[PDB]
RNA sequence: AUUCAUAAUAACUUUUCGAAUCGCAUGGCCUUGUGCUGGCGAUGGUUCAUUCAAAUUUCUGCCCUAUCAACUUUCGAUGGUAGGAUAGUGGCCUACCAUGGUUUCAACGGGUAACGGGGAAUAAGGGUUCGAUUCCGGAGAGGGAGCCUGAGAAACGGCUACCA
RNA sequence: UAUCUGGUUGAUCCUGCCAGUAGUCAUAUGCUUGUCUCAAAGAUUAAGCCAUGCAUGUCUAAGUAUAAGCAAUUUAUACAGUGAAACUGCGAAUGGCUCAUUAAAUCAGUUAUCGUUUAUUUGAUAGUUCCUUUACUACAUGGUAUAACUGUGGUAAUUCUAGA
């Protein structure tokens, strides 16, 4: 790019995460959409750590483009990082993979149906089956 | 027919409605307190019945098939520890601790026999919890006689110093 | 009715939470605790949007499940666990302690404290008593219960509690002339030292109240806070020092440093 | 449920619909100023409206009032800084009767037009809206921004645009195109 | 301000509570016995105080109508005594007693296209009209009644009955 | 932002009333419709009636697991990894919806409980109980049923249940 020139304000150590809380303003002249994946490394550099510790949120584009303003944390390892971070925002880094689950609606159904059967079920399956044969 | 269960020794051999609740067979309760009205079928027995359950007390001279000559086991042995001690009724230190029914499942080449657990069995943790509590109620007894001493002979100074303090007026 | 309220609607919580209308429909409703509903910090507003630390109601949780925040010297890991006037609120992390105490404007500020006096508090004795046995007691403006005190504490004194033993370490006599501090009322969040108070007998006992710059005002009994003895204080006042500064010299003084 | 949103009106018409004597002095103000409808007069009547009822309410309380000089001063400054009040005029009483125009010629419809580069009120309109505008760093494209005489030295074309260079313009780019290939 | 807190005596109880519960760490002492001591907690538990509450309660305030002027007390209407009941005060209910209580300063009765407030519209000033409805309080779960469980419901995505 | 104007006469002095005029978090409707932000929404008539599908369930290190469940043991021949089901403990009296009833009733401001209950928080707070209490006695911890489970069934049907 140009002059890309990521910079950090109010930044406050946050140990009770172990954690830094930032803001990441963004001066951008002659470029958009600054591409917050591209952000983790440039923060990462800057602090040293790692690209897997940086985590980015926020960046709404103000009037006219060439500045963004968002939020930013990086953490001091990837250990706590994975334990304190949102799944929802692992998966966008490809820290984590979705996990398979049926709709809201179905898994609504199969609640409903599993309460109207009292114990494990087994004893009433071999029974229907037995009476579905006479 | 129609399903309806009997009440046991209750009277009317055709079908009655009751306020069935808790503790009482021919309903399940689905919330607390919950009492519900089911029709039940009554004792004494009917041609309109479509099963009768029946049990035997004493056998007789042939050999039923598929009652007598079959046998089958009881599911589970016992857990807690004096219930293993009164099926094998030997002594009241038995250490039943190697005496647990155990039951062999093969799950694959691997067999392991997974002798369940013994309840209410007598454990160094229980005797510790034991001495803790034990202790623990003479500790605070003995700082609360202290901390009323403290604050009797806090107030008798206090006392005597008023005392001495009206001594000096009045001359 | 039909029951007691588990939920606190947003319009409805006090206004010194400064809790932003918008941007959720509810807000945190105290537990049952040591204050009262209305009187109430609780840590969820404090962690989150006092000092920053927290961003989510989630991350808030994940704080005290690891022990990390504890009030008066015991973890409460309860994510709206009410903190009233002056309960030390003390992170064993980051090594700083923070004392509740109302600014000018009777909202409520965060006050650092050192950590060699973050170990003791002071408590509004509201009623003395003779417990089962004989033995009396005091309790507190946060429901602690002493027992044993000093005889001569009588109601509306202040007593220094060691914060780490239930028992006393020192005691104010409620009495004309001594610093005091206004918690509630109109003048909420202001230091006054004691003049004069008129006994009313029946009800609502009253008393006058003079600030360091000679501006008295009367407020209720039941919102006096004697805080020690005129000029030394035995607490650390937040800036300001209870002044109640007029608007018209407010923007004066904050016009001289911008 | 949620808190509900405040919303206010910032305009009032007129009780007499048709009467010349307001009608052409209308069409005056929307003259020579570039104004789309009788709205913008009546918005900006509205808070001059407003401003009077302040004046007025300051001035039947008593001298040395607190509340007098307190939100009096807030209210003399801040028209001040606008600029629709002179420094001169900072006595309370000349607030009162200020003008119907003076907000009006304060904004960016006329700076623009004022400190040259528009050389007529219509074509400014266009160039505000057009997002060719810097008041600041920032792109505005509101034609009544009100500048702040903290500003009007500031007002420039927007480096992301045309009349102030990094780009040719969009129709001249393909302009050019037809003159490249018809070249060849 | 108390017959208050609290304490003392004689008793009473079909007898309440006063830990037969759970996880982790495993440490010291000797006459080395599965010996004696021993931490961090969790859950539970009588009473007191606190908090979240609830119930009852003081004073003042409500739209239109006299083509509503007297009302209430048969069998509660007003008060007293005593008792039952309630978690409690209290005609809340019962027995007896007295004949009271409200009313032109608008009772009682009737209507409301009446839930009440915080508020909304328009207003020089005084006002007029509206407020089912984002907050507070109340009521209801088709209409009534009754009740279990539970701290808390006369609960209705709890139950029983009648009516539709 | 303290303003009026037209309409009875040939022409007139004049509360008339009618009409015009402006606003509405006052609705409905007609015509028309490019953009950004923001946003009410089956209240009024019928608190009329409803198919269907959802809207209350819940566990840690720390109550109970022989799943005749899943993996690894090698820390263990009793158990202690994960864990369906069920017993147990809490919750389901919150929230949400509507305004039918209701006119000293609710409600508002303001009082009292020296006239009461209060699960849950928080601080305190049981050395006293082997009962003819010198053999009655396990106090290194005592008794029973039962769910889940196995097996045998009833019905067209229910979150129906019986017997062993
Ligand atoms: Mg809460
Ligand atoms: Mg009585
Ligand atoms: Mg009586
Ligand atoms: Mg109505
Ligand atoms: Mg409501
Ligand atoms: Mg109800
Ligand atoms: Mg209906
Ligand atoms: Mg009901
Ligand atoms: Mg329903
Ligand atoms: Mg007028
Ligand atoms: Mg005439
Ligand atoms: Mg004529
Ligand atoms: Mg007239
Ligand atoms: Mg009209
Ligand atoms: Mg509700
Ligand atoms: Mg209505
Ligand atoms: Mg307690």
């Amino acid at each position: 790019s140009d002059a890309v020139t990521i910079r950090t304000r109010k930044v406050i150590s946050n140990p009770l995460l172990a954690r830094k809380q930032f803001v990441v303003d963004v001066l951008h002249p002659n470029r958009a959409n600054v591409s917050k994946d591209e952000l983790r490394e440039k923060l990462a550099e800057v602090y040293k750590a790692e690209k897997d510790a940086v985590s980015v949120f926020g960046f709404r584009t103000q009037f006219g483009g060439g500045k963004s303003v968002g939020f930013g944390l990086v953490y001091n390892s990837v250990a706590e990082a994975k334990k304190f971070e949102p799944t929802y925002r692992l998966v966008r880094y490809g820290l984590a993979e979705k996990v398979e689950k049926a709709s809201r609606q179905q898994r609504k159904q199969k609640k409903n149906r599993d309460k109207k059967i009292f114990g494990t079920g087994k004893r009433l399956a071999k029974k229907v089956a037995r009476r579905n044969a006479d | 027919k129609q399903g309806f269960p009997m009440k046991q020794g209750v009277l009317l051999p055709t079908r009655i409605k009751l306020l069935l609740t808790k503790n009482v067979s021919c309903y399940r309760p689905r919330r607390d307190g919950e009492r519900k009205r089911k029709s039940v079928r009554g004792a004494i027995v009917g041609p309109d019945l479509a099963v009768l359950a029946l049990v035997i007390v004493k056998k007789g001279e042939q050999e039923l098939e598929g009652l007598t000559d079959t046998t089958v086991p009881k599911r589970l042995g016992p857990k807690r520890a004096n219930n293993i001690r009164k099926f094998f009724g030997l002594s009241k230190e038995d250490d039943v601790r190697d005496f647990v029914i155990r039951r062999e499942v093969t799950k694959g080449e691997k067999t392991y026999t997974k002798a369940p657990k013994i309840q209410r069995l007598v454990t160094p943790q229980r005797l510790q919890r034991k001495r803790h509590q034990r202790a623990l109620k003479v500790r605070n007894a003995q700082a609360q006689r202290e901390a009323a001493a403290e604050y009797a002979q806090l107030l008798a100074k206090r006392l005597s110093e008023r005392k001495a303090e009206k001594a000096e007026i009045r001359k | 009715a039909r029951g007691p309220k588990k939920h606190l609607k947003r319009l409805a919580a006090p206004h010194h939470w400064l809790l932003d209308k918008l941007s959720g429909c509810y807000a945190p409703r105290p537990s049952a605790g040591p204050h009262k509903l209305r009187e109430s910090l609780p840590l969820i507003v404090f962690l989150r949007n006092r000092l920053k630390y927290a961003l989510n109601g989630r991350e808030v949780k994940a704080i005290l499940m690891q022990r990390h925040v504890k009030v008066d010297g015991k973890v409460r890991t309860d994510t709206t666990y009410p903190a009233g006037f002056m309960d030390v609120i003390t992170l064993d992390a980051t090594n700083e302690n923070f004392r509740l105490v109302y600014d000018v404007k009777g909202r409520f500020a965060v006050h650092r404290i050192t950590d060699e006096e973050a170990s003791y508090k002071l408590g509004k004795v509201k009623k003395v008593q003779l417990g089962k046995k004989g033995v009396p007691y005091v309790v507190t403006h946060d429901g602690r219960t002493i027992r044993y005190p000093d005889p001569n504490i009588k109601v509306n004194d202040t007593v220094k509690i060691d914060l780490a033993s239930g028992k006393i370490t020192d005691f104010i006599k409620f009495d004309a002339g001594k610093l005091v501090y206004v918690t509630g009322g109109r003048n909420l969040g202001r230091i006054g030292t004691i003049v004069h108070k008129e006994r009313h007998d029946g009800g609502f006992d009253l008393v006058h109240i003079k600030d360091s710059l000679d501006n008295t005002f009367v407020t209720r009994l039941n919102n006096v806070f004697v805080i020690g003895e005129q000029g030394k204080p035995y607490i650390s006042l937040p800036k300001g020092k209870g002044i109640k500064l007029s608007i018209a010299e407010e923007r004066d003084r904050r016009r001289a440093q911008q | 449920p949620r808190a509900p949103r405040t919303y206010s009106k910032t305009y009032s018409t007129p009780k007499r619909p048709y009467e010349s004597s307001r009608l052409d002095a209308e069409l005056k103000l929307a003259g020579e100023f570039g104004l789309k409808n009788k709205k913008e007069i009546y918005r900006i009547s509205f808070q001059l409206s407003k401003i009077r009822r302040a004046a007025r309410d300051l001035l039947t309380r008593d001298e040395k009032d607190p509340k007098r000089l307190f939100e009096g001063n807030a209210l003399i400054r801040r028209l001040v800084r606008v600029g629709v009040l002179s420094e001169d005029k900072k006595k309370l009483d000349y607030v009162l009767a200020l003008k119907v125009e003076d907000f009006l010629e304060r904004r960016l419809q006329t700076q623009v037009y004022k400190l040259g580069l528009a050389k007529s009120v219509h074509h400014a309109r266009v160039l505000i809206t057009q997002r060719h505008i810097a008041v600041g760093k920032q792109i505005v494209n509101i034609p009544s921004f009100m500048v702040r005489l903290d500003s009007e030295k500031h007002i420039d074309f927007a480096p992301t645009s045309p009349f102030g260079g990094a780009r040719p313009g969009r129709v001249a780019r393909r302009n050019a195109a037809r003159k490249a290939e018809a070249s060849g």
